């Protein structure tokens, strides 16, 4: 059951990134799927995960 | 419509190879540790295409110690070959049912040669004068194996129609029958294109690359195309060879998704085989093939000829 | 306060293996042989 | 003590030699590397996400040099010019003068890049920690003359660079 | 017609690939790129100079031993004949003869790559 | 006007190059095994598409790799003279950007610019592996900021 909990994971990550929309921008600009805790937010608008 | 099912048969050949050369950089990668390209576009889907247009544009320079038409023509060989070598392969429906495809193609297989030749020597280089003569042995040395295996394999099938092959395995895998058989064919096939454990035409402290030393660009990537072409078509030749599969009449889908999944299996086989083993050498290169498989593959085909009498199974001929 | 600086635990260090552990695998050749034949025999039937 | 490393000599009963057959004709090494290789496929690939993920570093970790200063916003800097006694490719080049105030400063300071080979010599050497290595390493140039350093770009480094340095050197200043 | 058809589309194909290559990219033309090379050198006075070689037996051997293949090619058709006894103890004649000058090339030196 | 389809289609060029540099490796010192740590696991040079692997005559970038003696200075040259435009050199290290520890020596030459053109100076002793790609990167918005097919257009 690991394979379908590996495939809702997959399908969670795409709501973690703010959406469709989200999503796609991060895969295409920063080549990354996953999703991290938020440590930080920097004046020029760098976010820490 | 039949010039639009030739297009049809050249252009998705044509992404094939394109994209065979993310799925072999990735496959790799991913079995050495790397993750491979995955920045040109989604899980680098599009980083095939901005090294093709980099070789399309990047400047092709004439071997100045050259005749031109050579160094023009054996890129036309070596592709054009190629290609039309796809012709007769038994998809579900073949596009040209040739009644000799098998001895056509494997004809028209040890045409790589007469690009070999010409490009080890016309380019006018040590290194390619070199790799020109080693190649051409190589793949002259084993063309040998690859006819006497395909005649005692084919000993079973009934003749050279090669459409029928599948009614010939339609039970069972031919493998089954001829694994001594095809464990030599396949490596023989290995040594025919020239891949990392029997290549020995790159071999880069050296030869360095061989024959592809002078080409650049383009006619340097048209002998890329051909040798990333003759990968997939060989192992689509041996996956329906051995692997064979099951074919509907009335669903001729079904065999060809069986089909493309036993070459896209072997092709995987073939970069699993290149990203481990180390590189043979010359000596035992033509070692392994006069000294070992040579008088194996003679008496296997002994075999073979003298089991359908024996068992009063000889094949349908027609 | 005492000195302190990189040092091993009290209890030393647990043991680092150096030994050859490469694994053993594979049927004898005779079952190797004999599977392979019977395979063939079953494709010539 | 030593140990022989191949004279393990094989048997020849039937069984061993029947072994030594099959191995060599149905590939089994052969096999074994090509199942391997296989294992370190499915595995998880090492690979660190550039620029977006850095690799892991020390606090003693040296680099781009800069020239620090007090809390008071003085530089540090009293050109004793030890720092340039001690730099093995001479790579460091000091101007020094009675200032205005009096302090002796340096007229001019600067650091060959292209010389230097990044030792951290002179932080060692200096009795003030006035000139440090900091943490950057990201300061590739596409011109020659932009590596050549000088006194006004080093100031502007360790004003750039400087609660890096700060808390790197306050957590590695007791082991030094 | 179909099959000539399906040779003049690749070789057209294959043809405007390598006029695209060719002529497509733009070069400065300037003399020292003709220099030729070798691992950072040129090949200082070879690469056409004859080649003294020692494999040319086993280029040889391979045209005898091609020959001796397209006689045993026809054997599929071969099998369908009435006679069946005199075809295999024939066919086996050949494949021994293929054997047989394989062995005195390997006893003899011979397919032993000279050196 | 003209510009938007030039602009485009010379902006589709010059990504295609930006993202297919193949180095010229070119290993001579330290600095060699640096970048070989730089194609290792870890970093991963053949992600972005660069190949590290490449023959002379198939190649885009050389990275002068370790310092460059007086017997070297002419191998170097016929190397990058035979080598294809658009033709980017990149120099590691400190020897090789100028001069090195050996910047005072007698059989050392003081720079790769005095043997051949330099498009980015990679600085260190040796240049960490992640500042070296970083070199490449910058490298990449080099190619990405190319205007050949404009300048051509607006000659
Ligand atoms: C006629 C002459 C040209 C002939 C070639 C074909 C036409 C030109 C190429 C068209 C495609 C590429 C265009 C340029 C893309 C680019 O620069 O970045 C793309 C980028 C890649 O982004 P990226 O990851 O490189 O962004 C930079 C990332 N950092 C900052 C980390 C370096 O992606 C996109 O623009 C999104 C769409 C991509 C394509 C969508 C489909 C992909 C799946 C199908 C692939 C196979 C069929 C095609
Ligand atoms: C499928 C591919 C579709 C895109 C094809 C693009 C072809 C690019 C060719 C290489 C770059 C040269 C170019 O764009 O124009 C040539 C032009 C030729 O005219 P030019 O004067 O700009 O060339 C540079 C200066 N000389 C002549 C001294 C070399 O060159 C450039 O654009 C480079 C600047
Ligand atoms: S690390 Fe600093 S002190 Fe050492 S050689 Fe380089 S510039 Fe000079
Ligand atoms: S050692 Fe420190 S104080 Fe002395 S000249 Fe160098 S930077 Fe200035
Ligand atoms: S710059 Fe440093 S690492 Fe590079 S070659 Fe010179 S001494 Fe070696």
């Amino acid at each position: 059951m690991e394979l379908v909990q590996v495939l809702r994971r997959g399908l969670q990550q795409v709501s973690g990134h703010g959406g469709l929309r989200g999503y796609l921008r991060v895969l295409f600009r920063a080549n990354d799927v996953r999703v991290g805790t938020l440590v930080g937010e920097d004046k020029y608008g760098n976010k820490y995960y | 419509m039949f010039m639009i099912n030739i297009l049809s048969l050249i252009i998705p050949i044509l992404l094939a190879v394109a994209f065979l050369t993310l799925v072999e950089r990735k496959v790799l990668g991913y079995m050495q540790l790397r993750k491979g390209p995955n920045v040109v576009g989604p899980y680098g889907l599009l980083q095939p295409i901005a090294d093709a247009l980099k070789l399309v544009t990047k400047e092709p320079l004439r071997p100045g110690t050259s005749s031109i038409s050579m160094f023009i023509i054996a890129p036309i060989l070596g592709l054009s070959l190629a290609l039309t070598m796809w012709v007769p392969l038994p998809m579900p429906y073949p596009l040209i049912n040739m009644n000799l495809g098998v001895l056509f193609m494997l004809a028209m297989s040890s045409l790589a040669v007469y690009s070999i030749l010409w490009s080890g020597w016309a380019s006018n280089s040590k290194y390619a004068l070199i790799g020109a003569l080693r190649a051409v042995a190589q793949t002259i040395s084993y063309e040998v194996t690859l006819a006497i295996i395909l005649l005692s394999v084919l000993l079973m099938n009934g003749s050279y129609t090669l459409s029928t092959l599948i009614t010939t395995q339609e039970h069972i895998w031919m493998i089954f029958t001829s694994w001594p058989l095809a464990m030599m064919w396949f490596i023989s096939t290995l040594a025919e294109t020239n891949r990392a454990p029997f290549d020995l035409t790159e071999g880069e402290s050296e030869l360095v690359s061989g024959f592809n030393v002078e080409y650049a660009a383009g006619p340097f990537a048209m002998f890329f195309m051909a040798e990333y072409a003759n990968i997939i078509m060989m192992n689509a030749f041996t996956a329906i060879l051995f692997l064979g599969a099951s074919h509907d009449p009335h669903t001729p889908e079904l065999y060809t998704i069986n089909f493309v999944l036993k070459t896209l299996a072997l092709t995987i086989t073939f970069l699993w085989i290149r990203a481990s083993y180390p590189r043979f050498r010359y000596d035992q290169l033509m070692h392994l093939l006069w000294k070992s498989f040579l008088p194996l593959t003679l008496a296997l085909c002994m075999w073979h000829i003298s089991l359908p009498i024996m068992t009063a199974s000889i094949p349908p001929q027609s | 306060s005492k000195v302190k600086q990189d040092m091993p635990p009290p209890g030393g260090y647990g043991p680092i293996d150096y030994k050859r552990n490469l694994p053993r695998r594979g049927l004898s050749g005779y079952s190797m042989f004999a599977v392979g034949i019977g395979t063939l025999l079953f494709g010539y039937w | 003590t030593y140990k022989f490393v191949n004279m393990r000599e094989p048997s020849m009963d039937m069984k061993s030699v029947t072994d030594r057959a099959a191995q060599t004709l149905l590939w089994t090494e052969l096999v074994r590397g090509l199942g391997m290789t296989l294992s370190y496929l499915f595995r998880e690939p090492a690979t660190i996400n550039y620029p977006f993920e850095k690799g892991p570093l020390s606090p003693r970790f040296r680099g781009e040099h800069a020239l620090r200063r007090y809390p008071s916003g003085e530089e540090r800097c009293i050109a004793c010019k030890l720092c340039e006694a001690v730099c093995p490719a001479q790579a460091i080049t000091i101007e020094a003068e009675p200032r205005a105030d009096g302090s002796r400063r340096t007229t001019r300071y600067d650091i060959d890049m292209t010389k230097c080979i990044y030792c951290g010599f002179c932080q060692e050497a200096c009795p003030v920690d006035a000139i440090v290595e900091g943490p950057n390493f990201e300061f590739s140039t596409e011109t020659h003359e932009e590596l050549l350093y000088n006194k006004e770009k080093l100031l502007n480094n360790g004003d750039k660079w400087e609660a890096e340095i700060a808390a790197n050197i306050q957590a590695d200043y007791l082991y030094r | 017609m179909n099959i000539m058809l399906t040779l003049l589309t690749n070789v057209t194909l294959a043809s405007l690939l390598v006029l695209i290559a060719f002529w497509l990219p733009q070069l400065n033309a300037y003399s020292e790129k003709t220099s030729p090379y070798e691992c950072g050198f040129d090949p200082m006075g070879s690469a056409r100079l004859p080649f003294s070689m020692k494999f040319f037996l086993v280029a040889i051997t391979f045209l005898l031993f091609d020959l001796e293949i397209a006689l045993l090619l026809p054997l599929p058709w071969a099998s369908q004949t009435n006679n069946l006894k005199t075809m295999l103890t024939m066919a086996l004649f050949l494949l021994i003869l293929l054997a047989a000058s394989l062995a005195y090339e390997w006893t003899q030196k011979g397919l032993e790559w000279a050196e | 006007r003209g510009e938007y389809v030039v602009a485009k289609l010379d902006d589709l060029v010059n990504w295609a190059r930006r993202s297919s540099l193949w180095p010229m490796t070119f290993g001579l010192a330290c600095c060699a095994v640096e970048m070989m740590h730089m194609a290792a696991p870890r970093y991963d040079m053949d992600r972005f598409g660069v190949v590290f692997r490449a023959s002379p005559r198939q190649s885009d970038v050389m990275i002068v790799a370790g310092t460059l003696t007086n017997k070297m200075a002419p191998a170097l040259r016929k190397v990058y003279d035979q080598m294809p435009e658009p033709r980017y050199v990149v120099s590691m290290g400190s020897c090789a950007n100028g001069g090195g520890y050996y910047h005072y020596s007698y059989s050392v030459v003081r720079g790769c610019d005095r043997i051949v053109p330099v498009d980015i100076y990679v600085p260190g002793c040796p240049p960490t592996a992640e500042a070296l790609l970083y070199g490449i990167l910058q490298l990449q918005r080099k190619i990405k900021r190319e205007k050949r097919l404009r300048i051509w257009y607006r000659r």
